[PDB]
């Protein structure tokens, strides 16, 4: 209900500590293009129904906008603004050279089915077909969508435009010119934080204890990727409960036995409960689970030197300003989940390019970039005695800022 | 059929002690062909044992032999097997939540393809079976390996297949036509909350349940301050 | 009391009466594109200041959507998906091959500067260049906008275009590709409306005992156009009341140069009667004044054998449904003011051709259509034995009820 | 199997009898841009199907190329070819801005289904989408096609383009931009090729007789044509038999009682069959039904001065060879039944303009433009002792002759 | 015997083994366009020539079309769609972001002049301007064409398109944006496919006691490259017979200056063997002198533990079984022969980039891609336990059908 009046909030602090006058976050506040579609769809039934999209553009002077597509029914108007703002503030920290985008539809999957799901992705780019494009508009999936949307989305706008235009699109199919490394992107981001960071603080990655709170894709890359770097996995969690071991946990044992949910934990065993699981003793926590987990009452039980927020909002503001009062390093979510937006601006490039990449080089490049923004923002919030939330907000506000000066719109 | 005694002495025990709760002084009450009030289809089958020619087993002690394992989507060429063996879903336990769920409904893959049937019917039970099995040949023939047969969407004019019976019935119907192993069984129904149930649709062909009744009334009961443990952890 | 659920009910009731399915009535009861954009303007004294533009298309089935523009602060989306609306249902009881549209903007001219005015224009052309076009969305002026407005959004256009396009908007001057007849367009319009309907019925136009509640703009306009012909029996509503009341007698032509800021047309102290006279045996009655003026009181109390509506919303439902029962012939104000939008697309008609009518062409086809239309309405009311409002209606959305249909959305 | 190398035969003789080089004749002989597609369309049972079409553009010297598409399992491209040529003679004979154009799909509308056909169009449309237009190529209706289908096509360009298109088919209802006319444009046509026909010989059509074979809409429209003209109608036929009345037949009666189909015959009262029916006493006779009906043997029993081909290819060249013996006036099909080809050009124009003209306006073009035809045709063949096929052969293949040298393609 | 169908016979034997339905088959063995123009040319004499030109495209499901034109008088539609087929295989299993595509034209270089050919180019860019471009289907050269043809074009359709389009063509001089390596990148191939060879079997580069049936052209090269490292058995096949047999013997280097249509390296009356020796007890051989120079005779009597065929079906299936059967490695054509497709795909993505890299960088990509290929296959081939022939075209047809399936057409 709030989300929107949070986002204008954050944004006119940025903006305040950054020094920029009114009319920026005049302009900011809102973005200067939102549409409005009704989809016809023909159903299994016979039946048509109308169904309700939402196209939202927050800004265009750094690039083309960057946005997801999300298949909800609870999704507004208001919700999409908010998202297309912090897509915008995520390739600002990235350094992209995107605007802000998002895109939703009013609709439930789950009762949808197969051709339903293509018909009505085929209408919403048909609706949407005048305001996007490679140049204009890029999509990408988020709730309830995947690489078989993303294909139909694609050959509608090939389909209407004549030719091929795989970088219209973005979290397609290899074979349809998707990237390597979409599935490790979020992953590979939050190591690379949790190395800077340990890093800065003088804690020595060979040996580190890291506490990993959900064990999805997510959470087993990571996990991988920490095991090999050489750090200890002292905990992890799942959907049944947790397991603790000082020493290690064999997560090449815990992979292979991994399901499809990721799922690890034994029939007859007693588990961990992710309360407790929370306050273990560690140098490293990673959140990638479901959010509201760090409050008052356990924000001094946490023992971890570092926080990573993997998931969205895994933290509350009492809880940061207690682990900023504990001298603890909090890495935003905004920073440390921006590997699967960098991925898709490294598959636009090879679109463009129409060369594409391998594993090693995807790797490389998205090192390079997180290490660079995570260092800004930490000169920033060293310079600045504020937090690397608020600083993140500032590096991702001062570009499109900067930007809107410079073309004259303010 | 749900009663307040089948929840606050099976469902709530269940969450407390983590195991199916104890009981003394076995059935004196009659079977079902004998009760005169209705009873579910569960209730006519009972479940057999190792008596003599084969011991039972300890799974506790002995869990290093036992495997939940299941394998959810199409079968590859046994006799000449590549990769395409285990391009499928592989689950640790065959009770799949409402997120799990909604997840497999979702998944949209075109190699991994999903079909929901609606097991209700008015008067005709064998024609409601028959476009059970009509649509479901309908999905394999498009390429869906995932069949979901639904008890929702039942109001007093349409009343939901017995469960059991609606499973069991696909699944013989399947094997003779050389149709089961590109498939698997989801079933969605709320006359599912105990192991029998359970024990009795897995045994019968069912890959995989839900039991979104029982969670809702978890859900209730949580909400209405019984049952402080959260929803995820019931 | 809401516009928007008004309009939604009326096209309900057309549907229905037309028997139509309800996914018809899903369909066109909103806008299928609704465009909301931020114009940053620069203004005269060196600040920027953020205008809030609407755009909306309600049905591109039958053609591209023509719409008007007003700069009001007051303007709202449900307000613009209203008119967007009923500028359907006017093109489809002419029978024009257009759509629903309208725009609108948050500002005040009153206080906006010219130079500011043109920037505003200019900024909005520029946020809806992609959704609209000579062959997508051709706007026009309303209220608080005029050929000046019209002429710097042509420009702009043809700029962004690279060539001419007088086509893209109408409402222009003379020399940018203006047409003949803008001016008298709604009061000839009406005029033939009555003229028509007399001719249906048994009265002529010598005696003509004419009823007004106007004397501005355009009642002065069709009570000097009967004045050749027919005769008069009471004005009222002169904006200071029964000021006129010949009661039987003629008035002396006089609209060579006088307007009601200074008097009325002689003296402003002359006798007066009272705010409300109507009643007397007339023959013809307009009604323009202010909004539900005939009330459900009054309703028998009238005894013009002919009553055509000039104004919006001048009476309602209890009331025209008096009047049917009664058997007096009751014009709808929808078909009544046509003509601007009959004269905006033979405008348009001029711009693709590239040959420009005269008055009299114009005047022509403009009686054509209009005469078409009420011969069209009046015939299918007395087939289906209901009132000349609800036939409109049911005229209006039949043509893209089937559009739709045939087209496949529905 | 031979349609290809008679059409290219009767190129040849026109283009030696004009005295064009060889060089025009190996330009005309084959279309300059034939196209083959393969469209996959998902069925109602869910399987797939890869259907095979073909679009022909003869020329386009002269101006876009006008064309039909049919439904048919017989379609080739030598057909198509053939069919697009004799278009382009067809443009060439009423002086149309047209070329030469003919689409043609594998399929069995018998077997599809409401959904299928519509599917199949959009692939059709999206297929050839490259290549046609309102500028380029413009399709209509043939065998197995109706306004339906036209209007799927034209939803299809329109969705591709983004912007509507009328003009890049023609064929649709009237709400979505088609023209009066469309239904009695062939018998309209024949009418005035008869009305000239018989100014020419001195046959006054007051009292004139003339037996019709074919009561279609064709027929019917012709015959009450005559009637209206004071013409009497001796003879009609059916599908099962025909009626004979030297004093006149009843046609308003007869249209009365005709059904959807066309039957006027009792069902216990003998007919006339049409063997006998061609041979009646009468001035003009008028087959408008299925082919190869005069050979020799009733070419000399043929009593009717001058005989007009409504249908297509209703006459050998036997019996054209008899009948100029006996010197009777021979009206053929490919001027004859070019009222459709000239009511989809009005639409075209109509579409262009945006502006729709009327059921009299549409009668006195088609009228002077079929008189202009008929009379330059006439000219030729009077002034080379040749026959009326012949001559308008010459006529169409001399436009987009000169139109080519012009250009310089040859 | 026809090539078509023995294409439709391979993709289809390809598929089954693949385990696709039958629709997959059905859509990917005739190309879903083919398009058939004629070009006016104006000769030298001043007469005008009208020539016949195809181009097909196969699918576009995983990119634009990549097909080479060849003028040749002897080209046909069924030849024009099977090497489409072809170019669609190569393209698939190097991985590429193309489809297939194909061109010709009727004609005889010889014969025609430089003006005519320039002439000729250009109306077959005018003709086939509307379904080609950079994003569509690109262009390259084919027996008798060359840069000089491929800048004509890119002219050409640069006047067309209003703007440079150096990536519409490949095989461009330098100076109009051409790459480097396009000379030897067949060879480059082939020597990359020999390396990657030996390296898997235990064969070394030292010894490589080398057959070839070449010593023309690529042949000598091949050679040249191997004398570097390896040793040379005996040479055959140099247009003349076995006029090369050192058995045992290395070859100075005399790549200098030296053609075979002048002796073939030193003097055409050397000592002469015979036409046909083959057999010795070699480790690498390269037969490419003719089509099918081994066959079930002969099948057994090779001795080469390693087979790469440089030429177009130079083995049959019962060899190749025999060879599998045996053990010998066989590296298929098709896989062979594509450093000319890779070389021209650089020069796309230089084109696209508007940066040209240098040689080193282009071998060092070849590599890569190349060995990058032959893994998988080699890989693919021992998982299946078949041939890798085979192998290669089910790696070749997975993308495209993976790409079909994914965009929903089947």
């Amino acid at each position: 209900l709030d989300v929107l009046k949070s986002t204008q909030t954050v944004i006119h602090k940025a903006l305040e500590k950054l020094g920029y006058p009114e009319e920026v976050y005049e302009l900011l506040k809102e973005p200067m293009r939102l549409l409005t579609v009704k989809i016809p769809v023909r159903m299994d039934d016979g039946s048509v129904k109308i169904f309700t999209g939402y196209r939202a553009q927050h800004n265009d002077s750094v690039g083309p906008t960057k946005g997801g597509i999300r298949f909800h029914p609870n999704v507004t108007e208001k919700e999409v603004k908010a998202l297309s703002i912090w897509m915008s503030l995520k390739c600002g920290i990235i350094d992209l050279p995107y605007g802000g985008g998002k895109g939703g539809i009013v609709c439930d999957p789950r009762d949808m089915s197969f051709r339903e799901l293509e018909r009505l992705s085929r209408g919403y780019v048909r609706a949407i077909s005048q305001i996007v494009g490679p140049t204009k508009d890029v999509p990408a999936p988020d709730v309830f969508t995947n690489s078989q949307i993303m294909a139909w989305m694609m050959d509608e706008y090939s389909r209407i435009d004549e030719f091929n235009s795989p970088g219209f699109i973005t979290g397609k199919p290899l074979v349809l010119g998707g990237s390597h490394g979409r599935e490790s992107a979020t992953a590979k981001g939050v190591t690379i934080c949790i190395k800077e960071a340990a890093k800065k603080r003088g804690i020595d990655i060979k040996g580190a204890r890291v506490v990993v709170q959900g064990f999805g894709n997510a959470g087993s890359y990571l996990a991988k990727f920490m095991h090999d770097a050489g750090a200890k996995v002292v905990g992890i969690s799942d959907a049944y409960g947790g397991l603790y071991d000082p020493e290690g946990l064999d997560i090449d044992y815990l992979l292979d036995r991994r399901d499809s949910f990721g799922t690890v934990t034994k029939l007859f065993n007693d588990t961990i409960t992710n309360q407790e699981l929370l306050e273990l003793d560690c140098d490293i926590l990673v959140p990638a689970a479901i959010e509201n987990q760090i409050t008052e009452e356990n924000a001094h039980n946490i023992r971890a030197k570092i926080v990573v927020e993997a998931a969205n909002g895994p933290t509350t503001l009492e809880g940061t300003k207690i682990l900023s009062d504990r001298d603890i390093l909090l890495v935003p979510d905004v920073l440390a989940s921006a590997g699967g937006v960098t991925v898709s601006y490294f598959e636009w490039v090879q679109n463009n390019q129409g060369f594409y990449w391998s594993e090693e080089e995807v790797e490389e490049k998205l090192e390079k970039m997180m290490v660079k923004s995570f260092n800004n923002i930490y000169e920033m919030a060293n310079n600045r005695r504020i937090d690397m939330r608020l600083a993140a907000y500032m590096v991702g506000v001062r570009k499109m800022a900067e930007a809107s000066r410079f073309r004259g719109w303010i | 059929g749900y009663t307040y005694e089948d929840i606050q002495k099976y469902l709530i025990p269940v969450i407390k002690e983590g195991k199916d709760p104890l009981g003394s002084m076995g059935n004196d009450a009659p079977l079902a062909v004998l009760s005169d009030r209705a009873q579910s289809l569960f209730n006519y089958f009972k479940q057999l044992f190792a008596q003599v020619t084969n011991p039972p087993i300890d799974a506790i002690r002995e869990q290093l032999v036992t495997s939940t394992m299941t394998w959810l989507g199409a079968e590859g060429d046994l006799l000449h097997p590549s990769e395409r063996n285990v391009r499928r879903i592989k689950l640790y336990t065959p009770v799949l939540s409402n997120e799990q769920f909604y997840a497999l409904k979702t998944i949209v893959h075109p190699d991994l393809k999903s079909q929901k049937i609606d097991v209700l019917f008015s008067e005709d039970l064998e024609r409601g079976l028959k476009d059970m099995f009509t649509q479901a040949e309908k999905a394999i023939s498009q390429g869906v390996s995932l069949l979901i047969l639904s008890d929702k969407k039942m109001n007093e004019r349409l009343t939901p297949i017995p469960p059991l019976l609606a499973v069991s019935a696909l699944h013989q119907h399947l094997i003779r036509k050389g149709l089961r192993t590109k498939v698997s069984i989801i079933v969605e129904s709320g006359e599912a909350r105990e192991v029998h149930h359970f024990a009795a649709l897995i045994g019968y062909g069912a890959d995989a349940i839900n039991p979104y009744l029982a969670y809702a009334t978890y859900k209730q009961e949580i909400d209405e301050g019984r049952l402080d443990i959260s929803y995820e952890e019931a």
